[PDB]
Order: C-alpha cells, then structure tokens, then sequence
C-alpha cells in the first residue's frame, strides 16, 4: 500500500519534472488560444460572444480550465525541478560562510539583508545540508571554533547538542534497534527544515512568477479578460524576445532620467508660459467657449506634457497665431525652442539610447568570442604559443584544457570515494575541501614544461 | 556472431567453447555477458589508461609505438572514457592525472539546457568576471552544473 | 474626483517628512 | 511567367522591376541592412501587435464613450462595440496617427477617467511610436555597423 | 564615442601600468603577476 503508492507518486513527480518547459509552451499556446477567440465578443453592459455558429463559447470555459490546470501542473513541476536547485545553492553558501568565515559565530550579520536573518533556523536543524554531497560540516567547524570558543557553545546553535552528548554515550554497551511504524513518520519528518524550505521557496522570485501566473488564470474564470496577462510571459518568460527587450532594458535608468529631465524642461516651459502668455491657450469650441485655458498651473502643466509632446510638431502648432503685438517675437522664439528642446533632442536622445545598446550588447559577444579564441579560460597563454604545431591551440583547448574533463574530474572526485583516492586525487581532493585551488595550472602547461 | 565479421575462426571456435551448452544447447546470454564483460570493462580501462600514460609521458619511443599499434584495438573502446587533467601537484610541476568519466556523465552533459548554461557562463564571466576569482566562480558553476545533472539524471 | 485630489494624497505623506 | 502574363494584361510588367533588387548585386549595400536581421524585424512587429492588442483589450473593458468617430454628429460610428474592430482600428489608426491614439479619440475631459485616460495615451504614445519604433529603426542602423 | 573612451581607458589600465608602463604580458609569467606589481610596487597610492 504505501509502498505502491510512494513508487507511483515518485514517477508522477518525475514525470512532470521530465515535462516542465513542455507544459511551460503548452499553456503559452493555449493562452494564445484563449486571446485569439476572445477577439469575438461584442456589448449588448452585456458582453455576449454571438459571433459564430457555435463551437466557440463552450469550448472557451473548457480551454480556461485546461488553462488553469496546466498551470498548476506547471507551479508543481517547477518545485520538482528548479527547488532542489536553489535550496542547494543557499545551503551550499550558507555552509560555506559558516565555515570559512564564521558568520553565525564571530561575525554576526547585520539587519540590511534578510538572507542572512533566514538561513539562522536551518543551521541548528538536524538535515541541515540535505544538498550538499557532504555531511563533515557541522565536524569541520566545530573543530576550527571549539577551543577558540565555548565547545558547548557552538554546539547549543549548531545542534546535535544532547544528540552527539547521547551518541558519546551509546558509543558504549547501551543502543536499540530502531523501529519502523507505518502513517506514524510525521514526527520524523523535519517541521523546522521544511519552515526554512518554504521560505526561501516563496522568496524565490522565479516561483513568485508563477504563483501570479496561476492567480490570474484563476481570476480569468471571474473574468475572461485577465488571459490577456498571460501574453506577457512572451517577454517575461522564453528567451526568444531577449535581443529585442536587452536594447530597452540594457541602460533603463538611462530612459527614466531621459524622461524626468522631459518633465522637468516642460515643467519650466509650462511657468514661462503661464506667467507670460495668457491671451493664447483658448481651445474654445464653436466660439464663445473658453475652455482648457492656462488659468491653472496644474492644468497648463497637464496640457503641455499631454498635446505638446505628443502633437509633432511643438506646441505653437496647438495654440493661437502669436500675431499679437509685443509677442510676436518673443512666442514665436518659445515655440521653436520648445520644438528644438522637447521633440527634436529630447527624443533623439531617447531613441540613441535605444540604438546604443545594440551596439554594446555587439561588442559583448564579439569581445566574449574573441577572448574564448584568443586565450585558454584555465591557464590563459595565448593563441600563438600553441600555433606553432599544427593546429595546437584547438587541440590544446579540446585534450590538455577541456572545461568539460575538469568538471568531470569534479564530478569524479565528489562522487567516487573518499579512502580509495590515489595521491594525485588525495592531494586534489584536500586542496578542494579547503578552496584554495592552486593545483589550477595557473600560467603554466605541459608543453611549456618540457620540449 | 559471424555475419557481423568481426570475429575471425579462431575468436568464433573460442566464444563457442566457451559458452554454457549444458546439455541443453542454450545460453542465459545476460548471466554470459554480466559474466565476462563486467571486469573485462574495469581491467581494460586500467590498461588503457596505463598506455595512454605511457603514450603521453614517453614518446619517440618506436619500441613502444609498434605495441601501441596492436593495442590500439581496445584503446579506441575507452576513448570516450577517459579524461585527462593537467594539475600542479609537486613544487613546479604540471602532472597529467587521468580518471574515468562515465556514460551518463558524458550524456547528462549535451543536454540543451547544460550547454546554454555553460555559455552564458562563459559570456557573463568574460565580460563582468574578475581574475582573482575567476576559479572561484568556475567551480561554483562546475559544482551546480554537477548538481543538476545527477538531478536530471535520477529522474 | 481624482484629477485634482491625486496630487494632494500624493503631497500629503510627505508631511511626515516636514515634521523632522 | 510573369512576362507572359504581361500579354494578358500589360501590368505585370511591372513585377519586373523586382529584379532590381532581386537580381543585380547593385543594391546589396542598402538591401542587406535590412534582410541582416529580418527575424528581429518580424519579432518587434509581433511584441508590436501583442501591446496594441494589451492597449486594445484596455479600451475595450474601461474606455467606450470615447471612440465616438461620428460624422455631421448622431452618426455613431467606428466605436469600440467589437473587439476585433476596435483592434483594427488601434492598429490601423493608433500607430500610424504619429502622435499616440489620444489625437483621434474623443477629449478626455469625462470624470473618474480624465487621469487614467491620459496615463494611458501617453503610455500608448511612449511605449508604441516612441520606443517601438526606435528599435525597427535601431535595427537597421545597427546593420549597417 | 564616450563609450568607446571608457573602454579605451579601461584598456589602458587594464593591459599596461601606469608609471612604468611595462605590459601585461611579461608579468604575466608568475601566477597572477601583473595585479601584484600595480597593488604592491607601483601603487599610485602608495606614491602620493
Ligand atoms: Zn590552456
Ligand atoms: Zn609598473
């Protein structure tokens, strides 16, 4: 029973892990669905979708709720896929702080991050590196604080406390054998671990996402309108727009700025205006009515920054012929300088900045390519070095230097063991456990070390 | 067996031989191969990275290039096998250390996702990484790339 | 009735700020 | 082909000056700042006709006394009553009026929407034929480099 | 053109030293060389 059930809601898990980006275009096309039909719908204070010979209103509620399943299943598969990824990272960080710098011990963090106030509750827990490929942590760092500071002292906030006071006991003539109970592993279950879990879950911002992903699926069986949010995972979501969207939110500061300096140069323009030019902001329709006038500094302000901007042609284009004596000059210079500051250098500015990221993000990739194809990433020598046998700098990059056989090394080196190590990986293996990777061939190869 | 012609008289008289044939003339082929394969693989490897080291570490050696042409029929089995690092182990010295990589490891990694990390590692750290801890943050990648492919590779 | 009363409610929360 | 249809009807000849840009390597230099991107091209008009649609789907569920396009008065017509004609008409008028939509829609002056009706214009005019046109045009240009 | 003088500033102090102005690539011969001749022997702080 529970084991048949355990074997079957795992391979359902791993199911909708294998299936998250399948399901992440999935719901894309039905909400493209969803919005192309919704172009059918019609007022009668009543909206009615009366726009074919059936097949289309019913077929709408049962693609809503299609919608919001496959959402769902989507804001599970992602806590089956992505979780594990984030929670090792921030416990691998986590650790690694506690190890080398001593933050919950001598360097107490302060109140200007919450990160650090959350990952207190999950060093004194019992799974505390559930994902670390290691466990001889909370070993390491009690022996580099236990005589530098209380012994008890550090094990009271790293746990195991009356655990490893009770294990140093049944290390004599004194241990059970553990039973095993059926629907009773609640209390073996960790509460605190899993409290912490869920906090850095719903701090994740990729999960905050989908989480208003699927409130506005929900909201859209209210209204069928709130389907049209979902169109912005186009740009929120895929890769595909990223060319584009980087020109605009590569400078983003830059544009704010671009636009505050357009409020405030309009702003001066509207005091000018309102303390010098009365007799012309007289939109009056069919004669006679007065109307939209600068007798408000609010209102000439909102006039200015909504037609001026906007009319293409300044602002002397919207309001009365400056023919009025003593003006004729001076309104006729506001105007042009209105038109040359405003929508003419303004704008410019506004549509270089545009075009100026495209050539930075150009530059990127090409100065990434040409750093990949000049130099080695480990020990950096240069391309003409390895060029005097033929093609050496590829077969140095692919055989002696590969990216891919140093990782695998890694890989090798955490999961095979720890007391079958040869001395080559004994020695690599303590220069990892103590981060300081000087066995990294730093300018140095074999070919430079013999003929 | 002999139609694929790999094996020759001799290399087919001795897999006959050498089969169960209890009394039955039939052969549980998975306990044959689980059998003679499994430390054929191990013992194989071990000789294939002993004369890879030989190869590497004495060359202009044709005393040893005419053997290295006969072995070469089990030495290209473990090509896709063996890896090759270049560590600085004693005082001054780049030692060539190799290991085994296995299949799902050398699988897990062509995946799409894993490349287009790699590269976007590749760009970000080109671009705004540093030089001091340039190893620090491609062991940090290496650690979570390592980390997402025994995930997708339990499942 | 936001027009104006928009920028009085925008106004109003800095006077906490006068106050110090 | 073409040239023989040109017998029929003495127009599709003018499908032959196609062949100044499709043949003669004399046109490259300008033709190929353009066919250099192409599927970046394509993309902005999509994301272009995806936020006309966003601002569609807006006006249709908040703004209907506005798009009034009457002629000689009590003629109500081109209004916002359909939601695939109230997009052809944003995409069709909104775009290409060069200064926003809030130039070919009724005044804004109606209570309770004379704030959010003018955030949206400008929003339209700043998002649409400001930024949106800026990358077609920075497109181009960065073919050239 | 300002992006292109801050890159080339940044070029500048990136490749060569300020005082001596010797090149990157003649210390970069002893593991990380160059950033230790520009932060202990020709550190204009340490000059003012
Ligand atoms: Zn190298
Ligand atoms: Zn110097």
């Amino acid at each position: 029973f529970w084991k048949k059930i355990i074997a079957y809601q795992q391979k359902l898990l791993n199911y909708f892990a294998r299936n998250f980006y399948n399901m992440r275009m999935l719901a894309l096309f039905v909400a493209f669905a969803i919005n192309f039909i919704l172009l059918f719908y019609k007022v009668s204070v009543h909206y009615v979708l009366e726009e074919s010979s059936g097949y289309m209103e019913p077929t709408l509620r049962i693609l809503a709720i299609l919608h919001t399943i496959i959402s769902f299943f989507c804001i599970i598969g992602y806590y089956c896929l992505k979780v594990p990824l984030v929670i090792f990272k921030r416990e691998k960080e986590v650790a690694r702080k506690l190890e080398f710098d001593g933050l919950y011990i001598t360097e107490q963090p302060s109140e200007d991050d919450i990160k650090g106030q959350w990952d207190r509750l999950v060093i004194n827990t019992q799974s505390f590196p559930n994902n670390y490929w290691d466990k001889f942590v909370k070993r390491k760092v009690m022996d580099k604080y236990g005589e530098f500071y209380g012994r008890d002292r550090i094990s009271e906030l790293l746990g195991m406390d009356k655990a490893a006071l009770d294990f140093s006991d049944a290390r004599e003539k004194k241990k059970p054998k553990k039973d095993s109970s059926l629907s009773a592993v609640l209390n073996s279950i960790d509460v605190k671990y899993q409290m912490w879990k869920l906090g850095v879950v719903f701090t994740d911002n990729s999960f905050l996402y989908l989480a208003w992903y699927m409130t506005m699926s929900v909201l859209g069986h209210y209204n069928n309108f709130f389907f049209a949010a979902h169109l912005l995972d186009i740009a929120m979501g895929f890769k595909t727009l990223r060319t584009i969207l980087s020109s605009v939110t590569h400078n983003g500061k830059q544009l704010v700025l671009t636009v505050g300096l357009l409020a405030v140069v309009v702003y001066l323009y509207t005091v000018v205006a309102f303390n010098f030019f009365r007799k012309f902001y007289n939109k009056s329709e069919d004669g006679d009515t007065p109307d939209m006038k600068c007798d408000d500094m609010l209102t000439c302000y909102m006039f200015h920054m909504y037609v001026g901007v906007r009319a293409g042609g300044g602002i002397g284009d919207e309001i009365e012929d400056p023919a009025g004596d003593e003006y004729e000059i001076y309104r006729i210079i506001f105007d042009i300088t209105f038109f040359f500051f405003v929508i003419v250098i303004l704008l410019a500015i506004i549509q270089g900045l545009i075009i100026d990221a495209f050539g930075e993000l150009r530059d990127q990739q090409e100065q990434v390519k040409e750093d990949m194809e000049t130099k080695c990433f480990i020990c950096g020598i240069g391309n003409d070095y390895f060029d005097t046998v033929p093609h050496g700098f590829e077969t140095h990059t692919l055989q002696e230097h590969n990216l891919a056989n140093y990782l695998f090394f890694l890989m090798y080196l955490i999961n095979k063991d720890e007391t079958e190590h040869t001395g080559q990986e004994s020695y690599v293996w303590k220069m990892y456990q103590e981060r300081c990777w000087e066995f990294f061939p730093a300018g140095d190869c074999f070919r430079k070390q013999y003929e | 067996m002999e139609s694929h012609k790999h094996y020759t008289q001799s290399e087919t008289e001795f897999l006959l031989s050498c089969a169960e044939t209890d009394e039955n003339e039939t052969l549980d082929y998975e306990e044959f191969v689980k059998r003679f394969h499994e430390p054929a693989k191990d013992i194989g490897f071990n000789v294939a990275v002993l004369l890879t080291n030989l190869s590497e570490h004495m060359p202009n050696d044709t005393r040893l290039q005419t053997f290295l042409e006969l072995a070469e029929s089990v030495l290209n089995y473990f090509q896709p096998f063996l890896g090759r690092i270049e560590i600085m182990g004693s005082a001054k010295r780049i030692e060539r250390v190799y290991f085994e990589i296995s299949e799902s490891s050398r699988t897990q990694w062509e995946k799409p996702q894993v490349k287009e990390s790699k590269r976007q590692f590749i760009f970000d750290v080109v671009n705004e990484g540093g030089e001091k801890e340039k190893m620090e943050l491609f062991v940090n990648f290496c650690e979570d790339t390592i980390f997402e492919m025994q995930l997708a590779a339990q499942i | 009735m936001t027009v104006k009363d928009m920028v009085l409610a925008f106004f109003s929360s800095y006077w906490s700020v006068f106050v110090t």
